[PDB]
Order: C-alpha cells, then structure tokens, then sequence
C-alpha cells in the first residue's frame, strides 16, 4: 500500500498535481514506516507547493484588500477569510502529520534538523495571516521550532549543509517578517554565510550547488533588509 | 559633473529554503530561458548589487563591477569589469535609473526627455 | 441580484488571485441566477473553465505519455490517469450542463450564440480527446453538430473578420485534423477562414482588428504545421 | 504530385483558440588576447591573470580583469604545467601525471 501511495506522489509529481501528491504523501506517512531522504523531499515537494500556492493567492487578495480601503468591496473580505481557510487547514494538516508521525527523539540529525524546521515553516506560515492572541500562541511555536533545529544543526552538521544553511535562511525570515527583529535576521543572515564561504571547499559536487544558491538568498535578503 | 545612479533589486519580498553560459562577464539577450531615451541591459551575474556603481559622468553612463577574491567551482576568483555607454542629447542626466533583477540581469533606463 | 453582483466581483477577484477553480465556481453560480451573460461575463466564465480544463487536459497528457512509454506495466499510471481524466470528464459536463440549460437559447445576439455554441463544441472536443469506444462516437458527432450550428450562425450574421467567427473557425479545423482525422476539411477550412479574412481586414475597428490579425497567425502556424 | 509530405518545423505546435597525480583546466578567456593572460603556479596553486585595457565593443567602452586560483595536487610537478590558448578563445592548462 505504501509502496503504491509513493509511486502515485511520484506520478502527481510529474503531472504537477500537488494536491494530489500531498494526499498520495499523507496516506504514506500514515503507514507507519520511517521516510528516506527522497520521501522527505516529496512529501516536502507537495505540500510547499499547495501551501506556497495558497500563500501567493492570499497576499494577492489581501493587497487589493488593503488597496481598496482608498477610493470609496466586501467580497475581497469573505473571499481572503475563505482562502486563508483553506491555508490554515493545509498547515494544520501538515503540523499534525510532524506531530503525530515525523518528529522524533530518534535518529539523524539530518532528518531531525529537517521535520523541526518544517514545523517552524508551517507555523510561519500561520503566523502570515493570524491576528490576535493566536498569533502570539503561532509565533512562539514557531520560534520553538526553528531554536531546537538550530541548536542540532550547528552541533551535527556542518556549516555548508544545505538543510543547515536552509533553516537559517528561514528563522532569519521568521525574525524579519514575523517577530519584528530585523536586527536579529540581519545577525543571524550574515553569521550563516560567513560561516559558509570559510567551509565551501569542504563540500562536494551535490551539496555544493545546495550551499552557493542558499548563500545567494541570504545575501539577496541582507541586501533588501540593511 | 557627474551624479550617481542607485542600483534597486526589482525584487521585493524575500527569499525563503527553496525545492531542492561560461565563466564569462556580460552584454545582452533577448529573454531568459531612436528617440530621446536610454535603455541598456547587462548580465552582472558574478556581481551582488553592493558590488555594482553606476554613474553619469559627461556625455556617459558608465558601469563599475568589482568582486573581491571568492571561492568557486575549481579555486578561488577575483573579477572587475568597467563598461561605458554614451548618453543620447535629450536625455536628462537626473532621470536616469537602475535596477537589478533577481536573475542577475542589470537595466538602466532613462524616461523620454 | 445582489447575490449575482458578488458572485461576478468574487470570479474577478479569483482571476486577479488565478484561483481558477474558485472563479468556475463563482461563474458556476452567477450563470444560474438566470440572467444571460455580459461580453465581459461570459469571458470571465470562459477564463475560469479554460484554465480548469487546460491544466488538467496538459496533466492527462503527460500520464498518458509515460503510460504509453511503460508499454514499450505499473498499475500506478493508469489508475491515477482514470483518476484525473475523471475529473476532467466532470468539468466538462458541468460546463456543457450550464451551456445547455442556462446559455444556449434560440435568442438573441449571433455573438453571443456563436459564442455559446463554440463553447459547447471545444468541452465535447475535449471529452473526445479522452474518450475511447461507442462514447468517443456520440462525443465526436456531439462536437461536430455543435460547431456546424455556430459556422452556420457566423457565415451568415458575421464578418470573415469577426474574432469571435475566427477562433470558431481555427477550433473547428482542429477538431477536423486532431478529432475527426479529417487533415484535408481541416486545412481547406483553414485556408479560406484566413483568405476571407486578408481581403476584409480594412473594414475592421482598431479592436476587433487585432483580434482577427492575431488568430489570422494562428490559422497560418496550424496550416504550416498540417500541410 | 502524387502524395505531399509535411514541412512541420520545430518552431510550432497545434495552435487552439486564444485566451480572451595530474591537473587539467579549461577556461573561457574569449574578451583576452594571449598577452592579456599570465599563468603562473604560486606554492600550492595556478594562478591565472587575465587583465584587458578600455576598448569598445557592442554597446560601448569596456575594461575587464579576473584572477583565478586552482589547487595543485600534491603529486604534480610545477614544471610540467603547460598552458595553451586555442583559436576559439579556450584557455587550457595542463600537467601530465607525475
Ligand atoms: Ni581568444
């Protein structure tokens, strides 16, 4: 059954049904068994696509939103409350599925670094379009998240890892956009890089690539946030 | 007399953990894979916007890409590059802009004056 | 009224969003308050279903491709192609339902009945992209007649140059040499939709000119590639 | 005359309705001249200095220059390192095992 499911996340996958490869994804976690590195990437593939998605339609709606409280209607407020419905339901399921099935106390740090700082990115994502006293409940979460990630990943992997140097990249975003601590971003964003270019050469042809592409979205953010 | 031209990142937002020609300079292209104006473009890809100055000096637009030493693909790699480019008669020094996009490509522009 | 007025500000705000699945919705149920569509009405219904049925038409191909090339089999390929090709069976008979109970009617304007008979015959074009037995058949013939009676409409209420009668005429010449493997109606009807068309464009409005001027290219690409 | 065959280019597709140990280098040196090129092995690595004065081009008035380091294996020797510059712009450099 399993084996069926990640065949089928495989060929939504190639027909660009993300949805689909998200539901394919879920039904296999569900079964029990741990996720190789190339099932992560899926099961990750699917659901940043629906999310990221659900993400760019919602700034879309909630731009024109905050536009049109100019020049005078309240079909962008229910359809934007509806949307970001959606949204939170794709975060929730996801959440639950790092929760009950993926988070563990065991094994590698790679595949520990890489669920936590998944539940970091869902609860941001969260924290994106919450309000109130549930945003300061979804930021905390968050931030929880990104710190146990970041305390593995500087102890177990090397500063050039790409699941290493990913998470920074988004706990820096997390500290800029989310917890209004730009001078937090900026420090943690140029510490992950400098601590990058001293440890390329150490890599190899693979996580290389990984590293220099990274890198170049850190200081793409540190251009656009000093 | 000469002023100088801000290099803007056309980019806005931000970039978050992604889905995971040759060691050249520039010119131009027709895509990715004449009147009193002033457009150019230029592949600045070696180059971060921090590393780019672009200024009007005279009769002139020119373009300063400087990287300091950096590690790569086979060892380590310094580049500079000076270009010059001549500013048409009705075009307004001061209505000269730039911007860099996320691609690395670098339009200078100047309105019809 | 109201309801109608913020279905159609929703199905806009949906295009804006390129949520098209949302906007078929929206559409979906503006077209069945009852009221007959404006020209930018029945667009933003044409949009919506396109874009639907275009990526799940462009989705099917691909599953089919590989299904085709592991045959020189997985189970895999060909239950999640049903799957898809499912859903967009159901697409098009929710458009073909709407066309036959709210949109098409013998009244009024032939733009508006070319329009809605064009559409009718581009969803039947579609099934029978997919479909297979006696099915495919009825589908093909279903298309066929739906096409002729929007060809009938514009040759005779139309100008050669009129875009709507244009991308009527370019549909119908696909299903020609695509559907009905007819290459020579399917050319011949090319050829003189764009000669009919070369000869008028100087009656044309700035407007409707570019209209014609753009589909007039497609005729000539499509009759490059069949001839 | 009898039966035609299509003349499909690659340009198009159906179009439907609208939508209303040793070392071995090469490099890409194609702006430098041989004399605008210096390779030299320094300790551990080859260095190469390529440096162009002002000329003009396509679009205007251009100077280039770039410096690239390489690692020398340790069992290569710096004398047997060649360098040539092919008619194509293509800088290769060289050392046979040693
Ligand atoms: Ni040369």
């Amino acid at each position: 059954e399993r084996a069926s499911l990640i065949q089928k996340a495989k060929l939504a996958e190639q027909a660009e049904r993300y949805e689909d490869m998200a539901a394919f994804m879920k039904g296999a976690v569900e079964k029990g068994e741990e996720l190789s590195c190339e099932e992560r990437n899926l099961l990750s593939v699917a659901y940043k696509n629906v999310v990221g998605g659900q993400r760019a339609a919602w700034r879309v709606l909630s731009s024109i939103e905050q536009k049109s409280n100019e020049e005078g209607g309240p079909e962008v407020r229910e359809y934007r409350e509806k949307v970001e419905t959606e949204l939170q339901g794709v975060c929730d399921t996801v959440l639950g599925l790092l929760d009950s099935h993926l988070i563990k106390e065991a094994g590698d740090a790679e595949s520990r670094v890489f669920y936590l700082k998944m539940k970091g990115d869902y609860y941001r994502y969260l924290a994106e379009v919450a309000t109130g006293d549930d945003k300061k409940r979804i930021i905390d979460s968050a931030r929880s998240a990104y710190q146990e990630a970041m305390d593995i990943s500087a102890a177990a992997m090397p500063p050039t890892n790409p699941i290493r140097l990913g998470l920074a990249l988004n706990f820096s975003v997390f500290h800029y956009e989310i917890a209004n601590s730009p001078e937090e971003a900026i420090s943690l964003a140029k510490t992950t890089f400098d601590e990058a270019m001293a440890d390329l050469h150490t890599l190899s042809e693979d996580s290389y690539k990984d590293s220099t592409l990274i890198m170049q979205l850190l200081r793409d953010n540190l251009t656009l946030w000093t | 007399m000469e002023i100088p031209v801000p290099v803007q990142p056309s980019w806005l937002r931000r970039a978050s953990a992604p889905l995971p020609g040759r060691l050249f300079d520039q010119r131009f292209g027709e895509g990715l894979l004449d009147p009193g104006h002033f457009s150019v473009l230029l592949d600045v890809k070696h180059f971060s916007p921090e590393e780019i100055a672009v200024k009007v000096v005279g009769e002139h637009v020119e373009v300063h890409a400087r990287h300091e030493e950096r590690p790569d693909e086979h060892g380590f790699v310094a580049r500079e590059f000076h270009r010059r480019y001549r500013l048409p008669p009705g075009v307004d020094p001061a209505a000269v802009t730039s911007a860099l996009s996320p691609e690395g490509v670098l339009s200078i522009q100047a309105a019809p004056a």
